[PDB]
């Protein structure tokens, strides 16, 4: 059961910031429930299965792609070209949204909006569930921050000893043999003069 | 045909077959005698590989048994090359002894300094044997070292001392082992610079090497009260400021 | 500029949920604004830098364990709020195992829009929780690859000090073999020298 807070902007409300909370389980397809709000307010409404069906049916378009476009538009999934548009009357509790494309603007879907009775309460648990969102997040981002200093500084680590391992591997073989000749010609030192000695005996 | 370095010498070819017969072909060709077993004039058999005929012609100690790279120098240098120790894969009573005179078993001179070529060559016949242990091995190195004043060497820094990191959850219990950890990498520092590295804390352990937890000291601690001989408790960083400076920090900055 | 938001209660009405907001400048100490609410209305406080440290002078105190015990007691089973709307006094005392004391008290002044809060609020939820996501995103792509890295520099690494290892160790053995030769003759040498 996912919900998904995005802030949006009416048309109607150039400047004044709005919330749209939507709410499922887990598709968008099997319909959702959607309150938007402005921090004084707040209406809501539900939408299903087929009504989804029904609208992509209408706007002749393949279902994956509608639903495609739909998250797009109601779950902050936009990409950097999509310019998506929303629009409601107070007055009429209707609400479209549009998707905005060779300058034309094309509609993607409506609700039926009913103001709600209780405001500053589901205001309320929306905006604890904001709190519980933004805390998550932030403990994870310590963690992960942490994880990553951790690790980049024993990469750095390993990458210099490793290395410096190598150069001092490479150039063992020859190092031994040179201890090596030096002790075994030494050896041959004392065999020559002692040969010598006794020869000379 | 193309030489005669070999003429009037009688060669036995017992291996092969680097080919039994292109052997006694090529031999054939420098102006030289094949004979099919050996026999009071035969020069000396050639061995290309371990055989029935070979292994036993070395039981007798009739003849002399050379590899088939002399041949080959031989060919190339189109001359009747001396025989070199390099060469001889089995001596007869008489040349052995020849050899002996002026020459190790392996192939050094007693009379003659070697060389970084010369003794790679002598290096270059043996190998081992296993007669060697790691344990073994180890002291057989620190004995020379340390006869030989090598024990400063920092790839030797550490090979008096006989580690336990601390790698295991629970001491000496291999299956607490904590996997890819700083502590991982040290004991690959210790032993890349002569450490022995022990997973098992007993007697005889000098050191051991704590990092970032503590959670094992009071334990170690503990431990060693038991000990005759009484490990010291190291910081990680120790052996990182030793290997940094190429010789050994020590060890009481380090302590516990 | 800093900020910090927190859901509190009060005695004056047990049963539901209120949150305090604490806004600051590059300190506390600067002095700061305060904000509550029910999601419904607006109330609001400006406590600034001058008379800030003489709250720790009227009470003689360590500005420490003040400034430290509110912002322990403000910015987040025991301190306790009330306020009164009517008023807009708003006071906190820390209760403590069977005594029980005074710890602060803000004479607030409320404001008129319990909306343009209330959206300020809901944001900086939403752009902070945005903001952490992507790089949390980002720092688990990081961290999956300077580990693989690290697991492969450890497994050459292993392997360059096994060879390093048994290099030395084939290398001794030989060495101790010739050695030994030179040694051997030269006992000879040294007992038929005696000898003759």
């Amino acid at each position: 059961m996912e919900r998904k807070i995005s802030r949006i902007h009416l048309v109607s409300e150039p400047s004044i910031t709005h919330f749209l909370q939507v709410s499922w389980e887990k598709t968008l397809e099997s319909g959702f429930v959607i309150t938007l709000t402005d921090g004084h307010s707040a209406w809501t409404g539900t939408v299903s299965e087929s009504e989804i069906s029904q609208e992509a049916d209408d706007m002749e378009m393949e279902k994956g792609k509608y639903v495609g476009e739909l998250r797009k538009a109601l779950l902050s999934g936009a990409g950097p070209a999509d310019v998506y548009t929303f629009n409601f009357s107070k007055e009429s509790c209707y609400f479209f949204f549009e998707k905005n494309l060779k300058d034309v603007s094309f509609r993607l879907g409506s609700f039926n909006l009913e103001k709600v009775e209780n405001p500053a309460e589901v205001i309320r648990e929306l905006i604890c569930y904001c709190l519980d969102t933004t805390a998550e997040n932030q403990a994870k981002n310590e963690h992960l921050q942490k994880e990553n200093e951790r690790l980049l500084r024993d990469w750095n680590d390993v990458q210099g000893r490793f290395e410096k391992c190598v150069s001092a591997k490479e150039a063992l073989e020859t190092d031994l043999y040179k201890r090596f000749i030096l002790v075994l010609n030494e050896k041959k030192t004392k065999i020559r003069s002692l040969h010598n000695k006794l020869l000379n005996a | 045909k193309i030489s005669n370095i070999f003429e009037d010498v009688e060669f036995c070819v017992m291996s092969g077959t680097q080919p039994k017969p292109d052997l006694e072909n090529r031999i054939a060709e420098f102006g030289g005698y094949i004979v099919q077993n050996p026999g009071p004039d035969t020069y000396c058999v050639i061995a290309g590989s371990e055989n029935i005929r070979v292994k036993n012609i070395i039981l007798s100690n009739k003849h002399d048994v050379v590899k088939p790279a002399w041949l080959l120098e031989c060919f190339k240098t189109k001359s009747f090359v001396p025989w070199q120790p390099r060469f001889m894969i089995h001596m007869c009573p008489s040349t052995k002894e020849h050899f002996a005179r002026e020459y190790d078993c392996y192939g050094d001179s007693y009379f003659i300094d070697t060389d970084l070529n010369q003794l790679k060559e002598v290096f270059s016949g043996i190998k081992n044997s296993n007669e060697q242990t790691p344990e073994e091995m180890a002291s057989l190195i620190a004995d020379l070292e340390y006869r030989y004043s090598w024990d400063c060497s920092p790839l030797s820094m550490f090979r008096r001392h006989t580690v336990y990191l601390d790698s295991y959850a629970v001491i000496n219990d291999l299956s607490t082992k904590n996997e890819g950890t700083r502590l991982a990498i040290k004991a690959l520092e210790l032993r890349f610079h002569g450490a022995k590295v022990v997973s098992c804390l007993a007697e005889g352990v000098s050191h051991v090497i704590i990092g970032e937890d503590h959670s094992r000291v009071a334990d170690f601690k503990a431990f060693r009260r038991t000990f005759k001989r009484k490990f010291k408790i190291l910081k990680e960083s120790w052996v990182t400021d030793s290997i940094d400076k190429c010789e050994l920090q020590e060890e009481n900055q380090y302590l516990i």
